[PDB]
Protein backbone atom coordinates (compact mmCIF):
# COMPACT_ATOMS: atom_id res chain seq x y z
CA UNK A 1 0.00 0.00 0.00
CA UNK A 2 1.10 3.83 -0.10
CA UNK A 3 3.71 4.99 2.09
CA UNK A 4 2.63 8.28 3.42
CA UNK A 5 5.73 10.17 3.53
CA UNK A 6 6.93 9.99 -0.81
CA UNK A 7 9.62 12.13 -2.44
CA UNK A 8 7.34 15.08 -2.71
CA UNK A 9 7.65 15.33 1.05
CA UNK A 10 10.97 15.38 1.33
CA UNK A 11 12.32 18.21 3.91
CA UNK A 12 8.73 18.58 5.50
CA UNK A 13 8.71 18.69 9.34
CA UNK A 14 8.52 15.34 11.47
CA UNK A 15 5.16 15.10 13.48
CA UNK A 16 7.65 13.94 16.14
CA UNK A 17 10.00 15.65 18.58
CA UNK A 18 13.65 15.85 17.65
CA UNK A 19 16.99 16.65 20.01
CA UNK A 20 19.02 18.14 17.68
CA UNK A 21 22.38 17.67 16.27
CA UNK A 22 24.84 18.17 19.70
CA UNK A 23 21.70 19.18 21.66
CA UNK A 24 22.35 22.36 19.79
CA UNK A 25 19.29 24.47 17.07
CA UNK A 26 20.59 26.94 14.79
CA UNK A 27 17.14 29.14 15.88
CA UNK A 28 17.08 28.71 19.16
CA UNK A 29 20.58 27.71 21.05
CA UNK A 30 21.04 24.56 22.73
CA UNK A 31 18.47 22.80 24.25
CA UNK A 32 18.84 22.82 27.97
CA UNK A 33 16.63 20.15 29.31
CA UNK A 34 18.54 17.83 26.63
CA UNK A 35 22.30 19.56 26.78
CA UNK A 36 25.05 16.80 27.73
CA UNK A 37 26.13 16.81 31.13
CA UNK A 38 29.73 16.10 29.99
CA UNK A 39 29.21 19.29 27.73
CA UNK A 40 27.37 21.17 30.36
CA UNK A 41 30.50 20.91 32.75
CA UNK A 42 32.90 22.23 30.06
CA UNK A 43 30.51 24.86 29.82
CA UNK A 44 30.14 25.63 33.08
CA UNK A 45 34.08 25.72 34.14
CA UNK A 46 34.04 28.65 31.26
CA UNK A 47 31.44 30.88 33.16
CA UNK A 48 29.40 30.34 29.93
CA UNK A 49 25.66 31.72 31.20
CA UNK A 50 22.50 30.18 30.38
CA UNK A 51 21.70 33.20 28.38
CA UNK A 52 24.74 33.01 26.55
CA UNK A 53 24.12 29.32 25.32
CA UNK A 54 19.88 30.43 24.38
CA UNK A 55 21.46 33.13 22.06
CA UNK A 56 21.72 32.61 18.80
CA UNK A 57 25.04 34.44 17.79
CA UNK A 58 27.16 33.38 20.89
CA UNK A 59 25.84 29.61 20.81
CA UNK A 60 26.90 29.54 17.14
CA UNK A 61 30.41 30.38 18.18
CA UNK A 62 30.59 27.90 20.88
CA UNK A 63 29.29 25.02 18.51
CA UNK A 64 31.59 25.86 16.10
CA UNK A 65 34.36 25.79 18.58
CA UNK A 66 33.21 22.38 19.94
CA UNK A 67 33.29 21.19 16.61
CA UNK A 68 36.35 22.60 15.41
CA UNK A 69 38.50 21.22 18.29
CA UNK A 70 37.33 17.17 17.31
CA UNK A 71 33.49 17.15 18.30
CA UNK A 72 32.13 16.70 21.26
CA UNK A 73 33.60 13.39 21.30
CA UNK A 74 37.23 14.77 22.03
CA UNK A 75 35.87 17.12 25.20
CA UNK A 76 34.56 14.16 26.27
CA UNK A 77 37.86 12.34 26.77
CA UNK A 78 38.79 15.06 28.05
CA UNK A 79 37.05 15.46 31.25
CA UNK A 80 37.37 11.60 31.18
CA UNK A 81 41.35 11.74 31.07
CA UNK A 82 41.27 14.72 34.00
CA UNK A 83 38.49 13.02 36.36
CA UNK A 84 41.19 9.69 36.54
CA UNK A 85 43.86 11.74 36.93
CA UNK A 86 42.29 13.50 39.87
CA UNK A 87 41.62 10.25 41.00
CA UNK A 88 45.11 9.11 41.04
CA UNK A 89 46.21 12.72 42.85
CA UNK A 90 43.61 12.10 45.49
CA UNK A 91 45.69 9.60 46.44
CA UNK A 92 47.93 10.46 49.55
CA UNK A 93 51.24 8.17 50.12
CA UNK B 1 9.76 51.40 18.33
CA UNK B 2 10.16 54.83 19.71
CA UNK B 3 10.69 54.35 22.94
CA UNK B 4 14.03 52.25 23.70
CA UNK B 5 12.11 49.69 25.29
CA UNK B 6 10.01 48.97 22.67
CA UNK B 7 12.38 49.25 20.40
CA UNK B 8 13.95 46.28 21.25
CA UNK B 9 10.64 44.03 21.80
CA UNK B 10 10.72 45.46 17.31
CA UNK B 11 13.98 44.41 17.03
CA UNK B 12 14.30 40.73 18.28
CA UNK B 13 10.71 39.70 17.23
CA UNK B 14 11.72 41.33 13.59
CA UNK B 15 15.09 39.43 13.93
CA UNK B 16 12.83 36.14 15.32
CA UNK B 17 10.75 36.37 12.64
CA UNK B 18 12.96 36.78 9.92
CA UNK B 19 16.26 34.10 11.07
CA UNK B 20 13.03 31.69 11.28
CA UNK B 21 11.96 32.01 7.64
CA UNK B 22 15.14 32.68 6.51
CA UNK B 23 16.11 29.33 7.54
CA UNK B 24 13.27 27.92 6.16
CA UNK B 25 14.60 29.47 2.46
CA UNK B 26 17.94 27.26 3.15
CA UNK B 27 15.99 24.06 3.93
CA UNK B 28 13.57 24.78 0.86
CA UNK B 29 16.67 24.64 -1.49
CA UNK B 30 18.48 21.93 0.24
CA UNK B 31 15.05 20.14 0.09
CA UNK B 32 14.39 20.42 -3.33
CA UNK B 33 17.85 19.48 -4.31
CA UNK B 34 17.89 16.46 -2.39
CA UNK B 35 14.67 15.75 -3.98
CA UNK B 36 15.17 16.35 -7.84
CA UNK B 37 18.61 14.26 -7.50
CA UNK B 38 16.43 11.36 -6.12
CA UNK B 39 13.73 11.33 -8.12
CA UNK B 40 16.30 11.85 -10.94
CA UNK B 41 18.13 8.92 -9.47
CA UNK B 42 15.05 6.33 -8.91
CA UNK B 43 13.40 7.27 -12.60
CA UNK B 44 16.75 7.00 -14.55
CA UNK B 45 19.88 5.21 -12.71
CA UNK B 46 17.68 2.25 -11.78
CA UNK B 47 18.98 -0.24 -9.15
CA UNK B 48 22.37 2.03 -8.38
CA UNK B 49 19.70 4.40 -6.69
CA UNK B 50 18.48 1.33 -4.57
CA UNK B 51 22.05 0.30 -4.52
CA UNK B 52 23.19 3.82 -2.98
CA UNK B 53 20.29 4.14 -0.39
CA UNK B 54 21.37 1.37 1.40
CA UNK B 55 24.61 2.92 1.65
CA UNK B 56 23.50 6.10 3.10
CA UNK B 57 21.49 4.04 5.21
CA UNK B 58 24.11 2.13 6.31
CA UNK B 59 26.31 4.84 7.02
CA UNK B 60 23.43 6.25 9.11
CA UNK B 61 23.53 3.21 11.36
CA UNK B 62 27.19 3.46 11.93
CA UNK B 63 26.94 6.99 12.88
CA UNK B 64 24.21 6.27 15.85
CA UNK B 65 26.73 3.53 16.53
CA UNK B 66 29.70 6.04 17.48
CA UNK B 67 27.68 8.43 18.62
CA UNK B 68 25.45 6.76 21.08
CA UNK B 69 29.13 5.01 22.12
CA UNK B 70 29.86 7.69 23.81
CA UNK B 71 26.85 8.14 26.04
CA UNK B 72 27.32 4.64 27.33
CA UNK B 73 28.70 4.44 31.16
CA UNK B 74 30.85 2.03 31.99
CA UNK B 75 31.69 -0.35 29.25
CA UNK B 76 32.03 -2.65 32.28
CA UNK B 77 29.65 -4.53 33.99
CA UNK B 78 29.29 -3.05 37.23
CA UNK B 79 26.56 -4.86 39.01
CA UNK B 80 24.18 -7.16 37.61
CA UNK B 81 22.95 -6.06 34.09
CA UNK B 82 19.49 -5.18 34.88
CA UNK B 83 16.30 -6.86 34.18
CA UNK B 84 14.43 -4.33 32.25
CA UNK B 85 17.98 -3.98 29.56
CA UNK B 86 18.77 -7.81 29.21
CA UNK B 87 14.68 -7.91 28.09
CA UNK B 88 15.81 -4.97 25.68
CA UNK B 89 18.74 -6.67 24.35
CA UNK B 90 16.96 -9.90 23.62
CA UNK B 91 14.03 -8.14 21.85
CA UNK B 92 16.30 -5.62 19.36
CA UNK B 93 17.86 -9.54 18.57
CA UNK B 94 14.03 -11.01 17.94
CA UNK B 95 12.36 -8.17 16.08
CA UNK B 96 15.58 -8.06 13.84
CA UNK B 97 15.68 -11.38 12.54
CA UNK B 98 11.94 -11.53 12.56
CA UNK B 99 12.34 -8.42 10.37
CA UNK B 100 15.35 -10.32 8.18
CA UNK B 101 12.49 -13.29 8.04
CA UNK B 102 9.54 -11.97 6.42
CA UNK B 103 11.60 -10.70 3.78
CA UNK B 104 13.99 -13.20 3.00
CA UNK B 105 12.05 -16.46 4.11
CA UNK B 106 8.49 -15.86 3.95
CA UNK B 107 4.86 -17.77 3.47
CA UNK B 108 3.10 -17.60 0.54
CA UNK B 109 4.97 -13.57 -0.15
CA UNK B 110 8.16 -11.34 0.73
CA UNK B 111 7.68 -8.11 2.57
CA UNK B 112 9.86 -5.46 4.19
CA UNK B 113 7.61 -2.96 6.14
CA UNK B 114 9.20 -5.02 9.27
CA UNK B 115 12.60 -4.17 8.12
CA UNK B 116 11.82 -0.96 7.02
CA UNK B 117 10.17 0.06 10.60
CA UNK B 118 13.71 -0.82 12.47
CA UNK B 119 15.60 0.83 10.43
CA UNK B 120 13.68 4.38 10.87
CA UNK B 121 14.03 3.22 14.33
CA UNK B 122 17.67 2.59 14.44
CA UNK B 123 18.56 5.73 12.36
CA UNK B 124 15.95 7.85 13.85
CA UNK B 125 15.00 6.72 17.96
CA UNK B 126 18.01 7.96 19.23
CA UNK B 127 17.29 11.31 18.00
CA UNK B 128 14.18 11.32 19.61
CA UNK B 129 13.03 13.72 22.46
CA UNK B 130 13.68 11.30 25.38
CA UNK B 131 9.98 11.49 26.06
CA UNK B 132 8.41 10.48 23.15
CA UNK B 133 7.01 6.92 23.21
CA UNK B 134 9.04 3.99 21.31
CA UNK B 135 5.69 2.07 21.21
CA UNK B 136 4.27 4.79 19.29
CA UNK B 137 6.86 5.91 16.97
CA UNK B 138 6.98 1.79 15.95
CA UNK B 139 2.58 1.99 15.36
CA UNK B 140 2.90 5.36 13.63
CA UNK B 141 5.81 3.74 11.34
CA UNK B 142 3.81 0.78 10.28
CA UNK B 143 1.25 3.10 8.74
CA UNK B 144 3.58 5.20 7.23
CA UNK B 145 4.84 2.23 5.50
CA UNK B 146 1.60 0.53 4.59
CA UNK B 147 1.65 -2.33 7.16
CA UNK B 148 -2.39 -1.59 7.88
CA UNK B 149 -3.29 -3.48 4.27
CA UNK B 150 -0.11 -5.63 4.52
CA UNK B 151 -1.48 -9.12 5.08
CA UNK B 152 1.11 -9.83 7.75
CA UNK B 153 0.25 -8.91 11.43
CA UNK B 154 2.89 -7.11 12.82
CA UNK B 155 1.17 -6.10 16.28
CA UNK B 156 3.30 -8.81 18.19
CA UNK B 157 6.62 -7.69 16.66
CA UNK B 158 5.64 -3.98 17.65
CA UNK B 159 5.02 -5.23 21.26
CA UNK B 160 7.93 -6.64 21.61
CA UNK B 161 10.34 -3.87 20.79
CA UNK B 162 8.54 -1.13 22.00
CA UNK B 163 7.57 -2.57 25.39
CA UNK B 164 10.67 -3.42 25.97
CA UNK B 165 12.92 -0.51 24.66
CA UNK B 166 10.43 1.73 26.35
CA UNK B 167 10.82 0.05 29.87
CA UNK B 168 14.73 1.17 29.72
CA UNK B 169 13.61 4.88 28.60
CA UNK B 170 11.72 5.17 31.52
CA UNK B 171 13.23 3.26 34.19
CA UNK B 172 16.95 3.21 33.32
CA UNK B 173 17.78 6.04 31.05
CA UNK B 174 21.52 5.87 31.31
CA UNK B 175 21.08 2.11 29.96
CA UNK B 176 19.23 3.37 26.22
CA UNK B 177 22.73 4.18 24.29
CA UNK B 178 23.69 0.35 25.42
CA UNK B 179 20.17 -0.57 23.49
CA UNK B 180 20.71 1.96 20.65
CA UNK B 181 24.47 0.50 19.60
CA UNK B 182 22.98 -3.35 19.80
CA UNK B 183 19.99 -2.38 17.33
CA UNK B 184 22.60 -0.61 14.71
CA UNK B 185 25.27 -3.34 15.17
CA UNK B 186 22.62 -5.84 13.95
CA UNK B 187 20.80 -3.77 12.16
CA UNK B 188 24.38 -2.47 10.31
CA UNK B 189 25.10 -6.24 9.49
CA UNK B 190 21.16 -7.13 8.28
CA UNK B 191 21.60 -4.42 5.74
CA UNK B 192 25.19 -4.69 4.46
CA UNK B 193 24.06 -8.35 3.89
CA UNK B 194 20.68 -7.46 2.05
CA UNK B 195 22.98 -4.40 0.01
CA UNK B 196 25.74 -7.41 -0.96
CA UNK B 197 22.95 -10.21 -1.68
CA UNK B 198 20.88 -7.32 -3.98
CA UNK B 199 24.13 -6.69 -5.70
CA UNK B 200 23.83 -10.30 -7.64
CA UNK B 201 21.49 -9.19 -9.60
CA UNK B 202 25.22 -5.81 -14.65
CA UNK B 203 25.47 -2.63 -12.55
CA UNK B 204 27.53 0.27 -12.31
CA UNK B 205 29.88 -0.12 -9.13
CA UNK B 206 31.86 3.52 -8.33
CA UNK B 207 29.17 5.28 -9.43
CA UNK B 208 27.45 5.03 -6.04
CA UNK B 209 29.38 8.09 -4.97
CA UNK B 210 25.93 9.02 -5.10
CA UNK B 211 26.43 7.93 -1.25
CA UNK B 212 28.81 10.56 -0.52
CA UNK B 213 26.18 13.45 -2.35
CA UNK B 214 23.45 12.35 -0.47
CA UNK B 215 25.11 11.99 2.87
CA UNK B 216 26.79 15.46 1.88
CA UNK B 217 23.18 17.35 1.54
CA UNK B 218 21.48 14.96 4.47
CA UNK B 219 24.68 16.29 7.19
CA UNK B 220 23.30 19.38 5.83
CA UNK B 221 20.05 19.16 6.87
CA UNK B 222 20.58 17.60 9.96
CA UNK B 223 22.35 20.62 11.65
CA UNK B 224 19.11 22.59 10.31
CA UNK B 225 16.52 20.51 11.27
CA UNK B 226 16.86 17.23 12.61
CA UNK B 227 13.04 16.56 12.49
CA UNK B 228 13.05 17.28 8.62
CA UNK B 229 16.27 15.13 7.90
CA UNK B 230 14.25 12.23 10.03
CA UNK B 231 11.49 12.72 7.34
CA UNK B 232 13.70 12.28 4.80
CA UNK B 233 15.25 9.62 6.27
CA UNK B 234 12.11 7.92 6.21
CA UNK B 235 11.97 8.60 2.47
CA UNK B 236 14.66 6.94 1.86
CA UNK B 237 13.90 3.55 3.89
CA UNK B 238 10.60 3.68 2.09
CA UNK B 239 12.07 3.00 -1.43
CA UNK B 240 14.02 0.27 -0.18
CA UNK B 241 13.72 -3.12 1.12
CA UNK B 242 10.60 -4.02 -1.31
CA UNK B 243 10.73 -4.92 -5.00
Amino acid sequence: KKKRLTKADIGTPSNFQHIGHVGWDPNTGFDLNNLDPELKNLFDMCGISEAQLKDRETSKVIYDFIEKTGGVEAVKNELRRQAENLYFQGLEH
Amino acid sequence: AMSSEVAKLVSELKDAVHSHAESQKVLKKVSQELQTKWTDWENNRGPDYLLHGYRVIARALQQTYTEQSMLIEGTSSTGPVPQAVTVAKDAVTQTVRGAIKNLENPKPDPDGVLMQVVISLGIEGPTLDPGESIQNFLETRVSDFGGDDSDIDYTSDIARLGSALDRVRENHPNEMPRIWIALARELGAAVHSHATSVRIANHTRDVVRMANESSRLLQGMKVLSVGAWANTMTVLIGDLFEH
